């Protein structure tokens, strides 16, 4: 089913900024740092205000999910995925779309060090993180959240100050990706039973007491070390202190509200 | 020997012939065959010129490239020529003329 | 005026038969 | 100039598989592979990193014990290394790893023994 | 009883085999030989089978099993003369250079 | 170091490009093979430098 | 719009261009081999849409056959 | 935090499974002998799980046959 | 007459090719005239050429290869499945010989015989795939076994490819004797040897109590062949010395072709005939063993070959999971991780090649490499990603069916297993990427660029890596085409 | 080895092969009690699962 949205400002377009502007910083030669900057400012700031304008749109009286989208991936259309916000991501997508700037203008002196590469991490690294507090689809979650640590992991081992960020980022990405795979064995338990990871669809199912309970432990296995909950939150001072700056920016302001985020989206409901 | 041509899978097109000759299968090349054909070898002996250069072979090495191309191409035309006899690929050419002679 | 090769003539005619036969071979099918 | 070359240069001697004896030169604050590399006593194309996470004992010397108190005792790594490089699977007291042997003013006449090398070029 | 005597033949060669591969660990060359003895005694298990089931199947495969055998022969004893060569003797102490 | 400076600076374009493919066939080796074939490959003489500048 | 020719040749030009990176080459330096590229991409991404369509009508009757022989069971 | 969840954690977890990566390297001793041996030892133990393995649970039990195998690896 | 022989084309062309190329390869290699010229490249071009008209035979021809079943039946078999495994197969060669050139030139390997044997070999494992009877089964397997015992010794003169060759021989001597062993025991039991006999046999009886050990054991004996083959746990150890010790190319492509027929093999047999759960159960123990030894012996390792060996043991093992669970998506999903296991290994080697140019050996000498070639380091980490199985890379496919079939099979060992194993894979394949691009050592080693080939293929297949995710559906649906075909 | 040597191994084992000859008759004998135990305990578990199957 094509649920395609009427208004023009959509999800799609704010997911494919900064990536196009990744893209087109792929190919421009370092010693253009000016440009490389510019680039990257610009495509970040455009994608700021195109979600200052998803919030001007936004109606605040339904309790469904609103600019709803949707992207096929098999012509049998048997999964196909959609992206949705509502009250509780709005803000957060706005938070994300904001910060990203931020994380370019404080480099700003170091970028003819730093060269395209800390930009485009940072970049994709927004597209990644906007498409995760936009799903509505458990699989799709996983799958975009554990995208970043991919970017993270280089962000931190790259430009950390000292030595210690080898085992910070070591410990990053393997305490994040014990999390995730608990969440991934969560989402197949869920499967089976519906046939499908639809958020929609599984808000309207009715799950056993008993397989309640199971799911939710899988559920917070992920999230308390996402969130971080004791005693799983011993990574988050190593990881947060060896990164660089604006990688410190980003774990602490939006990397650690997908814990929470996840508690609200999926877990309570 | 006890021969049996039939096919696991059947013709999906009429079957002008069930087990064309060898030269019925070699006259019913088609311009298309005698391209496959050509090209083949062409590219068989580029191929054999170009990789000959640095031992300094060239032309030994063309001769052998389009020894492999000739037989390749010719196995290739034929596959084709009798598939379409048998049914087994698009033969309207074949159809028509067998509806005629 | 001439280019004496004959291997290297030889080489040069079997690539534009390739390339004209693939065109054939495109087009007439 | 008031600082020389000479001022780090540590004086040597080797001792090569075929037993004869040869004087060598390498810096202070260098390893003990680099000053056996310089003249080729052991290829330099075999130990290209001062690493231990790149050693497979290609670096490998046997020094005499009143040389070996005045080194730093091997690590647990080292004697692992030389252990199982070893083709008897046995750790001889006297060897040490070349690249981790640090020169020093203090180990001016050093005498070193440099065993037959290993394979090392694998395909 | 003519069938469980003619297989525990075969069979107690197949053993001597095993036991030649246990048994020879610093000598390479009675490996090798063990292992021959082991594609004898599956050999004669074909040529067995045949006549037993009234069978040509087993027959036909034991020559080609032949086949085999001697290809890997000639092989193996090229690769056990190119590994003396290179190392001037067979000790197994001298292939052990490869591990972890 | 003259000598060889000088013979090198005035050679022809034909002689340049001869050199050119002497020094790419005989940059690596495989002597294995040559053994098998039962043959050993020569250094030609364009490419060996006189004694006399050499190191030793 | 996104059409299978479009993507294929983007991905083509973008194959010869990460070739000659990976070479420490300039992103440009045959030029011509780009547009081969370009080519090659939008005929491979063709004929990939034309193959997946042929493949699922080739896996529909197969099931179907499939089908069949498990419904035989409860005859 | 850094007691007692360290060594019930990453500086246990990552001593425990060094020895262990360390342990298992060493069984790929370079012996052809050993590669032999370990092939015999899996072909005898394939025939006397899955084909002798009738009346022996008479005096043998599941438990104590998983059991003695973790226990092995708590010798010498 | 002649048109019986259309269902052999494919093997008809690519025999007499590879006769072809050793009569010119001993011809000119030992002429005088042409001052002994090196043959490797030459032979090797051509080659490659008689590999992708191979292909183009056998594709073009679906259809005709089924021609004259009946005449064919008793030699071998020919179907939808050996159509597309052969295809993939040739690909992969096809790949494999493409990545050769470099080494041939600058190491100087001036054998071409090397080629032609590749050629043999690929010949074997194409009469494999096609295998429908234990006889020729085991002839197949031979020819391809001894052609890699002889590439494996090439070098011939190093004591590392000696020792691998020896090794090789020896164990591989050794399990196929066990798994001829084995087949003498089921033609005994049944006086049978074709797959269709044995099905019939066998079906509808498993252990029915009255079970015949001869044909419980020639299974277990058979098995334990193809488990060496695989390189499944116990019967490995063979496969990390010989990855090792054999010269690089042959390294790559005993990584991938052989697993791809001995893996249609074992399908054609076990799947297809029937003794069932027991044999399930040994695959799902080998499974098991080989992702648990390979992630530790992986996390020892210094050295990159070793270090790819195991992964590839690990996955074996992952890939096992899916033939043990015993369903149509359980095939599919061992086809997919085939596919996609194969297209990593072959990106992986072409870096390991393009780095062999200057003697790349312990991890520690990819130091720096982000600062001495960016584009390679970033392609590098992209196929150690996927290897680690992070999503969306198209790694992430083996990981989640591990899971899927965990959960439907019913098995949370296999899970736990699954979630330890993956996350000390992680550790190891992201140590790789560190030492890319976080450590600043004192010495760097400068690697020099690689040739066309290897970057077009590493292009290709690191797009793919990226990018399948995409649009994955043509594999799904061939590989659900394929599943289907084993049983109709 | 000594000739005698190799003699006297080979009349150890043809007495070995003789007590195999043995070994076979006394299997060969006991196939009816063997069949036997397998029905009884097929017999079991037949009742068994009927049973369980009552429920
Ligand atoms: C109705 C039937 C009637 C039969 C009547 C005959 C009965 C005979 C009974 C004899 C037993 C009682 C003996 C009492 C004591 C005798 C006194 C004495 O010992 O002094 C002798 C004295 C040595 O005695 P010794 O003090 O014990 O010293 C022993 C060693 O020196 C010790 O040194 P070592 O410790 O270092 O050992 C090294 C090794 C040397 O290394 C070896 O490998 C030994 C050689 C073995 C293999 C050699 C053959 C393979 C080589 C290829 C040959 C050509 C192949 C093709 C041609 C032949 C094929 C047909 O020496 C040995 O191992 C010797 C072991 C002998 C085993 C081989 C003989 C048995 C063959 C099977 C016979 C089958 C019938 C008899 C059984 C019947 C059923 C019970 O000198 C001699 O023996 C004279 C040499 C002439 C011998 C000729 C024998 C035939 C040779 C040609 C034929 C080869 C094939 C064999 C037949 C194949 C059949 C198909
Ligand atoms: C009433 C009539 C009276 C008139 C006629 C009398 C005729 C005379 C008697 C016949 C001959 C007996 C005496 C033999 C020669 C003794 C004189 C002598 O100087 O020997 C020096 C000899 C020194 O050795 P050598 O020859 O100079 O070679 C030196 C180097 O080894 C050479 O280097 P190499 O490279 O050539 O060889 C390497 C290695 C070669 O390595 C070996 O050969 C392995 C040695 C251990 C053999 C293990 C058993 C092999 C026999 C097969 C049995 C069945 C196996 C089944 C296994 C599969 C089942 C899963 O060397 C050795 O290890 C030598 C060890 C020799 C020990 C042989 C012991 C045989 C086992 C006897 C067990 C008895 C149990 C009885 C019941 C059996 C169950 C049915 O030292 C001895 O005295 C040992 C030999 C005496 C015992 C062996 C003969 C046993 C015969 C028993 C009588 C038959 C009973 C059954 C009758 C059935 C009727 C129905
Ligand atoms: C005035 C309007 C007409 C303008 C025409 C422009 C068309 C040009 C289109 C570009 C074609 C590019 C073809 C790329 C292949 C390069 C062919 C080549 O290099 O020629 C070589 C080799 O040629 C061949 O072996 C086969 C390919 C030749 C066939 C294509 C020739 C293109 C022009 C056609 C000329 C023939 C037309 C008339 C034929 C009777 C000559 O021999 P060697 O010097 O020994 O080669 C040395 C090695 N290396 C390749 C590196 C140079
Ligand atoms: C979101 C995915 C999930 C997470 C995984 C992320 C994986 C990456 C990790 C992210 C952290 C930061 C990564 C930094 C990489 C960015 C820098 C980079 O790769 O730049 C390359 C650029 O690498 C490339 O070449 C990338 C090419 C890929 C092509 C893909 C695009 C396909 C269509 C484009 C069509 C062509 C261009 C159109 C416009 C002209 C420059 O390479 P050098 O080695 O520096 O120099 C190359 C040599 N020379 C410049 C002279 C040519
Ligand atoms: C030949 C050497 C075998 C061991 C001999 C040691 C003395 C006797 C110990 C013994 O009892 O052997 C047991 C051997 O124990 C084991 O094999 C260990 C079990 C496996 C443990 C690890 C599991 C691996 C998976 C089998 O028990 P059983 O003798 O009572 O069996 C008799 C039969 O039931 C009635 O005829
Ligand atoms: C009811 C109460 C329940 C409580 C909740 C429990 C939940 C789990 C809590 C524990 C979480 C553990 C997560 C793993 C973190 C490991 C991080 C260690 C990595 C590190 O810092 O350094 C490395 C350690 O060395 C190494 O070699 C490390 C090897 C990799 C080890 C990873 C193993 C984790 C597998 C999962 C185990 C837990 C299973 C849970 C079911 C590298 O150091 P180096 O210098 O040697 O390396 C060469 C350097 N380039
Ligand atoms: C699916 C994800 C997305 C993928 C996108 C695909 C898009 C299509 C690809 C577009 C390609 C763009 C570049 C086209 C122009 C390049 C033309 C090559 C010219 C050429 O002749 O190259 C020769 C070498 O052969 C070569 O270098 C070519 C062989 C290289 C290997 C290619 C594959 C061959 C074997 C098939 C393997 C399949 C593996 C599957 C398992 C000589 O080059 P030179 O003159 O520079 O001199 C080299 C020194 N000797
Ligand atoms: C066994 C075979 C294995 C092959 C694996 C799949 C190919 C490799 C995938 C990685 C490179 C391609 C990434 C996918 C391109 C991203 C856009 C996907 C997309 O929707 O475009 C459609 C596919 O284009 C394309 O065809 C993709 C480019 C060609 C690759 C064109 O859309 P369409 O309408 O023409 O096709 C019917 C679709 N609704
Ligand atoms: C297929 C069934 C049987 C299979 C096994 C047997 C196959 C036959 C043996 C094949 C072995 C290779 C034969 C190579 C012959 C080279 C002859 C020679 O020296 O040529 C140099 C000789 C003289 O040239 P030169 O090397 O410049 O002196 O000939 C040529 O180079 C002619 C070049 C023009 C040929 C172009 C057209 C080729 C089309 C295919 C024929
Ligand atoms: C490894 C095996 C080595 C032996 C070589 C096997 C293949 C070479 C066979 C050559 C004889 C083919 C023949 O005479 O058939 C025509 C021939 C027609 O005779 P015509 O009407 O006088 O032309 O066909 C027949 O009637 C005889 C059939 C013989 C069986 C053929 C088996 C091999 C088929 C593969 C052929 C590949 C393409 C070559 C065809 C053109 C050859 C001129
Ligand atoms: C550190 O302490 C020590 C050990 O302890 C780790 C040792 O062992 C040994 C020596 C004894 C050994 C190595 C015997 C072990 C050999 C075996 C089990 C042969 C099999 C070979 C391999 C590689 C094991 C693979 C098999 C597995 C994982 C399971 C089998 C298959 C299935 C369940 C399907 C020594 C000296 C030692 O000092
Ligand atoms: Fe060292």
């Amino acid at each position: 089913l094509e649920h395609f949205c009427e208004c023009y400002f959509n999800l799609s377009g704010l997911i494919l900024c900064p990536v196009l502007g990744s893209i087109i910083l792929l190919f421009i030669p370092n010693s253009r740092i000016r440009l490389i900057r510019l680039i990257g400012l610009c495509a970040s700031l455009i994608t700021f205000l195109y979600s200052l304008v998803l919030w001007i749109q936004f109606d605040s009286s339904t309790a469904k999910f609103q600019f709803v989208e949707s992207l096929r991936w098999l012509p049998y259309e048997n999964i196909n995925f959609y992206l949705g916000i509502d009250g509780i991501s709005l803000f957060f997508v706005i938070l994300t779309t904001f910060l990203i700037p931020i994380c370019i203008l404080v480099g700003w002196s170091g970028m003819r060090s730093y060269g395209k590469e800390y930009i485009i991490a940072f970049l994709i690294c927004e597209f990644l993180m906007i498409a995760v507090f936009c799903m509505l689809d458990l699989l799709l979650f996983y799958v975009f959240f554990e995208s970043v640590l991919i970017p993270m992991f280089i962000i931190i081992g790259v430009w950390g100050s000292r030595q210690r960020k080898i085992k910070a980022a070591y410990q990053f990405f393997l305490y994040t990706l014990l999390g995730s795979l608990f969440m991934l064995l969560a989402i197949l338990l869920i499967l089976f039973q519906t046939g499908t990871t639809d958020l929609q669809i599984l808000l309207t199912t009715e799950f056993s007491e008993r397989r309640q309970i199971f799911l939710w432990i899988a559920f917070f296995a992920s999230f308390a070390v996402k969130v971080p909950m004791v005693p799983v939150h011993i990574w988050l001072p190593e990881a947060h202190v060896e990164a660089p700056t604006a990688g410190s920016v980003i774990l602490a302001g939006i990397l650690l509200k997908f814990g929470t985020y996840g508690f609200l989206r999926f877990s309570i409901p | 020997m006890n021969t049996d041509i039939t096919a696991l899978e059947k013709a999906q097109y009429p079957v002008v012939d069930r087990n064309p000759a060898f030269t019925k299968v070699v006259g019913n090349f088609s311009t298309l065959d005698y391209l496959r054909f050509s090209t083949i070898t062409g590219i068989s002996v580029t191929v054999g010129y170009l990789s000959g250069i640095k031992p300094g072979i060239k032309g030994p090495s063309m001769v052998t490239g389009g020894l492999i191309g000739l037989m390749g191409g010719f196995m290739y035309a034929y596959q084709n020529s009798a598939g379409r006899l048998m049914g087994f690929f698009p033969n309207d050419g074949e159809v028509a003329s067998y509806q005629k002679r | 005026k001439v280019s004496e090769d004959k291997n290297r003539n030889y080489a040069v005619v079997a690539g534009v038969v390739a390339i004209v036969g693939s065109i054939g071979w495109y087009l007439k099918a | 100039g008031s600082k020389k070359v000479s001022d780090r240069i540590v004086k040597l001697s080797a001792i090569d598989p075929d037993g004869y004896k040869q004087d060598i030169i390498g810096l202070s604050g260098q390893t003990l592979l680099r000053a056996l590399t310089h003249t080729g006593l052991i290829d330099p194309a075999s130990h290209r990193l001062d690493d231990i996470e790149a050693c497979s004992a290609e670096c490998e010397v046997q020094i005499a014990e009143e040389w070996l108190e005045k080194l730093p005792p091997r690590t647990y790594d080292e004697e692992y290394v030389l252990k199982r490089s070893s083709r008897s699977r046995i750790l001889n007291k006297h060897s040490r790893l070349g690249c981790q042997v640090v020169l020093t003013q203090e180990l001016q006449g050093m005498v070193v023994a440099v065993p037959e090398a290993k394979p090392w070029d694998i395909p | 009883m003519d069938l469980i005597k003619y297989f525990t033949f075969s069979m107690i060669i197949f053993i001597l085999g095993i036991w030649g591969i246990l048994l020879n660990r610093r000598n390479i060359l009675i490996m090798l030989m063990s292992i021959e003895l082991m594609l004898l005694a599956v050999n004669l298990n074909f040529l067995v089978f045949s006549v037993s089931l009234d069978d040509m199947m087993g027959q036909v495969f034991a020559l080609l099993v032949l086949t085999v055998a001697a290809a890997e022969s000639a092989i193996g004893l090229a690769i056990f003369v190119i590994t003396f060569r290179v190392r001037g003797t067979i000790a197994v102490e001298f292939i052990n250079s490869i591990q972890g | 170091l003259a000598q060889i400076h000088a013979s090198e600076n005035s050679k022809s374009f034909e002689q340049i490009e001869v050199e050119r493919a002497l020094r790419k066939k005989y940059a690596r080796k495989d002597e294995d093979y040559d053994s098998m074939l039962g043959i050993t490959r020569e250094t030609p003489p364009e490419l060996i430098l006189p004694d006399n500048v050499l190191p030793g | 719009p996104i059409s299978a020719t479009m993507v294929g040749a983007l991905l083509g030009l973008g194959t010869q261009m990460y070739s000659n990176a990976l070479r420490k080459l300039p992103y440009m330096r045959h030029p011509w081999e780009h547009v081969v590229g370009m080519g090659l991409g939008a005929v491979f991404a063709n004929q990939l849409v034309k193959w997946d369509v042929k493949l699922k009508e080739d896996l529909d009757v197969m099931l179907a056959k499939a089908r069949a022989a498990n419904e035989r069971r409860y005859f | 935090d850094k007691g007692a969840i360290e060594i019930l954690g990453p500086y246990g977890i990552s001593y425990t499974f060094r020895r262990l990566a360390e342990r298992i390297s060493q069984l790929q001793s370079g012996f052809v002998y050993h590669y032999a041996f370990a092939m015999l030892l899996g072909l005898t133990l394939f025939v006397t799980f899955f084909c002798m393995w009738d009346s022996l649970s008479s005096w043998v039990d599941n438990r104590l046959s998983f059991i003695l195998i973790v226990s092995s690896f708590y010798t010498k | 007459m002649f048109n019986l022989f259309l269902a052999v084309f494919p093997e008809i062309f690519i025999i007499n090719a590879t006769f072809i190329l050793l009569i010119h390869g001993v011809v000119f290699s030992t002429s005088k005239k042409y001052d002994y010229p090196p043959l490797a490249s030459n032979v090797g071009w051509l080659g490659l050429l008689s590999v992708l008209i191979t292909l183009l035979l056998l594709a073009a021809g679906a259809p005709l290869l089924t021609i004259a079943h009946l005449f064919w039946n008793n030699l071998f078999r020919r179907d939808n499945f050996t159509y597309f495994c052969q295809i993939f197969l040739l690909l992969s060669t096809a790949g494999t010989i493409s990545m050769c050139f470099d080494f041939f030139d600058q190491e100087r390997f001036d054998a071409f015989e090397f080629i032609v044997l590749i050629l043999l070999s690929t010949c074997g494992m194409l009469f494999m795939i096609s295998a429908y009877d234990l006889i020729a089964m085991y002839l197949a397997i031979e020819l391809q076994s001894l052609c890699f015992y002889v590439i494996a010794a090439s070098k011939r003169k190093s004591e590392f490819s000696t020792e691998a060759g020896l090794k090789y021989l020896i164990l591989g001597a050794f399990s196929s004797g066990i798994l001829l062993f084995g087949c003498s025991m089921i033609y005994g039991s049944t006086g049978a040897t074709h797959f269709d006999q044995l099905a019939k046999i066998l079906t509808g009886y498993e252990i029915t109590g009255a079970r015949s050990s001869g044909i419980f054991m020639g299974i277990l004996f058979i098995a334990v062949g193809f488990l060496f083959k695989i390189t499944a746990v116990p019967f490995h150890m063979w496969a990390p010395d010989i990855y090792e010790g054999s010269p690089t190319p042959v390294t790559a492509f005993l990584s991938i072709a052989p697993k791809i027929s001995i893996f249609a093999n074992i399908l054609r047999v076990f799947i297809y005939g029937s003794y069932g759960a027991t044999l399930q159960q040994i695959f799902f123990f080998c499974s098991i063993a080989s992702m648990i030894l390979g992630a530790l012996a992986a996390m020892a390792q210094t050295k990159v070959k070793r270090l790819l060996a195991y992964s590839s043991i690990g996955h074996v093992g992952y890939i096992c999971i899916g033939f043990s669970c015993g369903t149509i998506e359980g095939i599919q999903s061992l086809l997919i991780g085939i596919f996609i296991y194969a297209l990593m290994t072959m990106d992986a080697f072409a870096i390991v090649l393009a780095l062999r140019q200057t003697r790349v050996k312990y991890i520690a000498d990819l130091g720096a490499l982000a600062k001495t070639n960016p584009i390679l380091a970033i392609t590098f980490s992209i196929t150690m990603f996927s290897y680690a199985g992070i999503p969306p890379l198209a790694g992430f496919c083996s990981k989640f069916y591990l899971f899927f079939a965990a959960l439907g099979c019913g098995a949370y060992f296999l899970a736990l297993v699954g979630v330890v194993t993956s996350v000390i894979g992680c550790f190891y394949y992201i140590r790789l990427v560190k030492r890319m691009f976080f450590d600043t050592p004192r010495t760097w080693i400068l690697y020099e660029p690689m040739d066309r080939n290897k970057s077009l293929l590493l292009a290709m297949t690191s797009f793919f890596i990226t990018l399948f995710l995409l649009y994955p559906s043509p594999l799904f649906s061939v590989t659900h085409q394929m599943a289907l075909s084993l049983y109709l | 080895v000594k000739v005698l040597t190799y003699f006297g191994m080979t009349l150890a084992a043809f007495a070995f092969w003789q007590s195999m000859d043995k070994v076979h008759v006394w299997i060969a004998l006991h196939q009816d009690e063997k069949q036997e135990r397998m029905e009884k305990e097929a017999e079991v578990r037949r009742v068994r699962a009927e049973l369980l199957r009552k429920a």
